[PDB]
RNA sequence: AAGUGUUUAAGGGCGCAUGGUGGAUGCCUUGGCACUGGGAGCCGAUGAAGGACGUAGGAGGCUGCGAUAAGCCUCGGGGAGCUGUCAACCGAGCGUUGAUCCGAGGAUGUCCGAAUGGGGAAACCCGGCACGAGUGAUGUCGUGUCACCAGGCGCUGAAUAUAUAGGCGUCUGGGGGGAACGCGGGGAAGUGAAACAUCUCAGUACCCGUAGGAAGAGAAAACAAAAUGUGAUUCCGUGAGUAGUGG
RNA sequence: GAGCCCGGUACGUGAAAACCCGACGUCUGUCUUGAUGGUGUUCCCGAGUAGCAGCGGGCCCGUGGAAUCUGCUGUGAAUCUGCCGGGACCACCCGGUAAGCCUGAAUACUUCCCAGUGACCGAUAGCGGAUUAGUACCGUGAGGGAAUGGUGAAAAGUACCCCGGGAGGGGAGUGAAAGAGUACCUGAAACCGUGCGCUUACAAUCCGUCAGAGCCCUCGACGUGUCGUGGGGUGAUGGCGUGCCUUUUGAAGAAUGAGCCUGCGAGUCAGGGACAUGUCGCGAGGUUAACCCGGGUGGGGUAGCCGCAGCGAAAGCGAGUCUGAAUAGGGCGUAUCCACACAAGAGUGUGUGGUGUAGUGGUGUGUUCUGGACCCGAAGCGGAGUGAUCUACCCAUGGCCAGGGUGAAG
RNA sequence: UCAAACUCCGUGAUAGCUGGUUCUCCCCGAAAUGCAUUUAGGUGCAGCGUCGCAUGUUUCUUGCCGGAGGUAGAGCUACUGG
RNA sequence: GGGGAUAAGCUCCGUGCGUCGAGAGGGAAACAGCCCAGAUCGCCGGCUAAGGCCCCUAAGCGUGUGCUAAGUGGAAAAGGAU
RNA sequence: UUGUGCGCCGAUAAUGUAGCGGGGCUCAAGCACACCGCCGAAGCCGCGGCAGCCAACGUGUUGGCUGGGUAGGGGAGCGUCCUGCAUCCGGUGAAGCCGCCGAGUGAUCGAGUGGUGGAGGGUGUGGGAGUGAGAAUGCAGGCAUGAGUAGCGAUUAGGCAAGUGAGAACCUUGCCCGCCGAAAGACCAAGGGUUCCUGGGCCAGGCCAGUCCGCCCAGGGUGAGUCGGGACCUAAGGCGAGGCCG
RNA sequence: UCAACCAUAGACUCGGCGAAAUUGCACUACGAGUAAAGAUGCUCGUUACGCGCGGCAGGACGAAAAGACCCCGGGACCUUCA
RNA sequence: GUGUAAGUGCACAAGGGAGCUUGACUGCGAGACGGACAUGUCGAGCAGGGACGAAAGUCGGGACUAGUGAUCCGGCACCUCU
């Protein structure tokens, strides 16, 4: 009601008009008036545990691993070049299911090239592992590396 | 506010006394909590406490009686009670302070 | 905004260790001449608080 | 997210209008006179459900009243009578004997004095 | 003879079928709102911000421009249509010898506005000087320049003597605008305290003076507590709604 | 409803000129007439300053025992065995060297420009402003301040004929559609008609509800009209029946408010806030804040915070502690239960064994604190400005007062 | 427009006061009392509702038993008053 | 029970008193507070409560024994009255 | 005389019988005492449906009690919008709207249907709300009632003939009549701003109509040595170089 | 006293244009009652064909002004040995 | 008659007289009454050190119920506090 412009005087006769008591023209009830209980800029972060993390994403990847839907493979495709046809023909040969996982490592961008376009998959480094990923996926194709990595920072 | 009557936090007295700026405090700790924590005795310092849990981590430690002392155990804390002295030597232990 | 506490509550009451709410009686700063010792003895040291305003107490002390 | 009123308001509105089809002036056409016409129509409704039965046993009481001063009898001691001689048939059905098949009606009443006692007004 | 007996709609009510009015709903959008990441953080007497008046072949508004007036020049880009738009209707024309269009740098830039030759009711009145143009001459026209104050430099030195105030000339600055942020000053009341004056509101609102791209602070006449301790300033988190303080 | 049609996108490429960042130079300043570690004494180390006093300001500190800092007014020192500070003050120790000046980064902000984003709005919303928008209009003025979006894929925007002065319409065409005709998407309600069915001019009606004749329509079955497990419209007639909301002990109303419709209009958000209660993780532990690194929602980060011992004003002691001369009782504390004893029947206690103790961090909900805090509503109070073109008085300079009487001084 | 003009701002001033507060159903279900109050139309605490937890008939009714009254009635050279 | 003039549809207290408030249904002509009775919904079944049974209006111009002459019934005192 | 059951005067206000609810009733339909029936509620019973609490046995049945309700407390749900994920429908016609026929204990529903329409919807399971109006002398828009009603703005007054024209009480021309005439005539100042003239127009405006107009459109129109001002002068008053004060 | 007549402007009729205050409704009688006392709407009765036009003002506690009288609270201004 | 209102008591005296005396104490206090809370009230008994009494014993003011003022702020005395 203070941040519409305007109505910064009261209006006309309180009394007298036969007509109800307004005290600005912005009240709500006006039209053009401002809002009571509107939205205003707000943040929905929230502090989750730590533990409740990485607890959460172990157990999607454990449940991906149950169900034999992780997969290793060394590289996606020949270093050096990116290419689309022999990715996803070697994700056509892993897994026929429709959305895909792929972890490989921040340098490899030979391979995130190649997967970058295909319309199921969903490219993530091993330390950005997280479950809203996982369980969005229905297999998930680690690289042998990246598996390392995740493993090196988690058993340890 | 209570209604105009004078309210029960201004008829009251304030209480006694005063807050004494320079107090020092113990973490204490009490020797049925060593024998609970340390089954084989030993060396037994402040860090030990603190690895154990026992006390907080940079604070001053005083060690009571409470318990039950059974093992051969040295105390190195900053304070003792009577009954924790005569409990850590009646097992044959040492209680130095610092 | 943090929740600010009520100082005369604060320098009024106190807890147990049990947190128990504890005050001091009243009628014994002055005018102690035509008190007999007994009723002075009777007005010493600390009560709890009773159940009636223990929610007041309780909501005036946390904040 | 702003959300416009008209569906869920429309909804109800519409259900109550289609309920006051047939009322006098704006009773039928404004959705708020219209209510409270349903309010007091549905309280009419509940009331006189309950009224029926009784108004129907009036009714029937007064036509088997009827049949039975034809008969030279009143209700009351053809009712005694009936009870007396332990037929079960109730009001409605006896005013449905009265209307359509008199001669049944008769040969009840004449059950109903026969189970009669002699003297009416003696002490028994 | 006695008795029974339908049939009227001036208009009104209800239902249905068909319309009108109106602009709800649903689906949208050349518009807004809140943010993120960068850039730039000043413009002005070489006349600003912002305007008045004009300006296209044709009336007006918006846009652009300024008597060189939807524009001039140079350097780049681009490449076939183009002569801004409401907004067309014509009428005339340009373009592969490169147009229209986009970027950078120049030129022109009426009048008002700090406005500054003088005056003035902003956008309109009247001039001095110098040099040009024009006229038989006066009239007239064009281009420069002419405010005040401050600080340098040079000349002079009142009453009056030393001298100074002042005066004269010449150079260099200033003036005003701007959303937020800065620093330094001045400084309310509604309100709360269920009254109210101490107190709160609040050093807030507002005002004054000043900046800068940031500012302010800053290199111990500091903390600390017997530790053989830290080592300019600023900002962030705790310490902590604590120690305290308070009709 | 397009990856393969277009603009584009990933990815590459491009600057004559101007400007901005670097770099290497000319250029400038500057040290080399220089440097070291040693010995005992005089001089210097920022003056109307520090300090003190009076009156103020501000510090957690509201004048208080009031330190440190600071304004005005008086008074007014010392140069190192000097001075200032360590919360009155003094002594001793400790720290530092006032009354001179510059200083980058870490921090605050967005008029403006560029590139993006949204479990943001979608034309009474979102900016006041999607349309002539700070416009029209209102006000002397400071100032206040609107309303107005959608044909169609393309204008193909209805040639021609007819009624009519035109407007408007009817044919005819365009169009997929004219139930798209520049009054144009969809086209609700209030409101206003036309046609058909039933009803209504002897009747006292919160306008409905329950029975209900008659008439009309409709679905099934059998004949020709006549019932049915029927259904709808209207309803003569009979019974019953005191509008809604608010405020109230109590209102159908003669207490309050509402002409109607359609839109809009009132418990929300923030905070490691407080209390309680669900739920999840971990568990004698739980958890990070700022910040750092990740194009994310991920990883790190132990500073802190809360539990882990209490009692006492405190020194302090500690499963005890305080009071007290007291083992002499009480108060508070030792999770809780169980068993065994010894005491007491002034209410049960005191011990010995076991049993072993639960917190904390997210998030849901209900209350609560500080914030405008569920929404609406004064008369008034402050600050800064605008008004004497109305009106009050005054200042300067002009104008006007037909005609007829009366008859002062001189 | 005048017992202190108007405009904007503080500002969404403040009202123990007035008005308003929008879908449904199921279970339970009040109070208009006491004390205090710059108090009386407000509020604090208690009384009475509901929900959860703990405890079990401790609540209630009737019979019997053990208790204290100074009312109704009555009485009065048993007192005090008329 | 108090106050008031034991006047108020006056006011103030007590009451394991009631009802209304917050309670529909039946009765009292109508009638928050009186009498009967506490509505989960449906039925074109039955029995009753209060109150009623000539007609309005459901059910008795019921039976037996007496009274009333006043329409008493169907409002009222001191008092008066072959 | 005594007590008694019924009776009589006392008795008596102003709209209308009005002090049985009405008609009426003593041939009681009045009163008292006995007796016999029946009517009468959402009370109780009968038959069927639902729900809460508890119990029994079970792996959801049965049974027993209970189910008026304001302030208020607790529990479970309907509808709206936006969204993660997963599915399904749609120019062979989504949403929205208007009907029909049905459905659920309620908010409501209809992946049942017909018409209109022209591009997006449904379902499941989670997440978030600008999530529901009947009322604030609430706000905006549209439209009723009063109602085809009041009024149509002075104190002068119009008439006729002819014309124009689709159309004339109001426009044009003529002839009369009336009104002002220290004005209702003529000319300036302030103010206004193109209203002036010519030609054209007749949806808006003109309190009716209008062919007319101060309305709308286009074009045209204002000529100064001497008139009123400046370039001449000052009044009140304003501003004010330096300056004084703050 | 004690009023009568005349003329104009309205009022009234016709043609044209065309508002407003008000409004929970509506096929809005009377008497005696009853009721929050003040009844078109409740009870019992009585009266009354439907729709208009011109009029009068008894009622709708008619409309108007969140009274113009009393109280409460909040203001404002004024006074003084507050 | 009981210091003092009224009431409940007191002749066993609590009413009158005399002798000694300071318990008109210190640390406490099981258990209770009354109570929204804050207040208020009674209290056996234990320890120290006393008074009176041969002793038993009684004494923490007065026959009882009024003679009073929370908190804040400040003053004074003492303390093995800071």
């Amino acid at each position: 009601r203070g941040e519409v412009s305007g109505g910064g005087k009261k209006p006309y006769r309180q009394k007298g008009t036969g007509r109800a008591r307004q005290g600005s023209t912005r009240a709500p009830q006006f039209t053009g008036g401002g809002t009571v209980h509107g939205p205003k800029p707000r943040d929905y972060s929230q502090r989750t545990p730590k533990k409740m993390i990485a607890a959460a994403l172990r157990g999607a990847l454990s449940d991906r691993a149950r169900n034999d839907r992780i997969h290793a493979v060394t590289e996606l495709v020949e270093g050096q070049t990116p290419s689309t046809k022999s990715a996803k023909t070697f994700l056509g040969t892993l897994t026929e299911n429709k959305k895909v996982l792929v972890v490989i490592g921040r340098t490899d961008e030979v391979g995130a090239k190649s997967v970058r376009n295909l319309p199921g998959v969903h490219v993530i480094s091993p330390d950005q592992l997280n479950t809203y990923d996982v369980l969005n996926a229905d297999d998930v194709v680690f690289s042998v590396e990246a598996l390392n990595a995740y493993i090196s920072a988690n058993s340890k | 506010f209570e209604g105009g009557q004078m309210p029960i936090h201004m008829r009251l007295p304030k209480l006694k006394g005063f807050k004494n700026r320079f107090r020092t405090e113990y973490q204490v700790v009490n020797v049925g909590d060593i024998n609970k924590a340390f089954p084989q005795g030993g060396t037994v310092g402040v860090d030990e406490l603190v690895a154990k849990g026992l006390v907080r981590k940079n604070s001053l430690v005083k060690v009571l009686g409470d318990g039950k002392l059974t093992v051969k155990v040295d105390v190195t804390a900053n304070k003792f009670s009577g009954s924790a002295r005569e409990a850590i030597t009646a097992a044959g232990g040492s209680a130095t302070e610092l | 905004p943090k929740a600010k506490t009520h100082s005369g509550a604060s320098k009024r009451f106190r807890r147990t260790g049990t947190g128990k709410i504890v005050r001091q009686k009243a009628n014994r700063r002055h005018l102690l001449e035509h008190k007999p010792t007994k009723r002075t003895r009777r007005l010493d040291g600390r009560t709890t608080v009773s159940a009636a305003d223990n929610s007041r107490i309780n909501k005036l002390l946390n904040g | 997210a702003r959300v416009k009123r008209a569906l869920n308001a429309q909804k109800k509105r519409r259900t109550v209008l289609k309920a006051s089809k047939g009322y006098r002036g704006q009773r039928s056409r404004l959705y708020r006179k219209a209510k409270e016409q349903q309010l007091h129509s549905l309280t009419y409704a509940y009331r006189d459900r309950r009224a029926r039965k009784g108004e129907f046993r009036k009714l029937w009481i007064s036509r088997i009243n009827a049949a039975a001063r034809a008969n030279d009898i009143t209700y009351n001691r053809l009712i005694q009578g009936l009870k007396a001689a332990g037929v079960e048939v109730d009001r409605k059905n006896l005013a449905e004997l009265a209307v359509s098949d008199p001669a049944a009606f008769t040969a009840l009443v004449d059950v109903a004095r026969a189970a009669l006692p002699e003297d009416v007004n003696a002490p028994s």
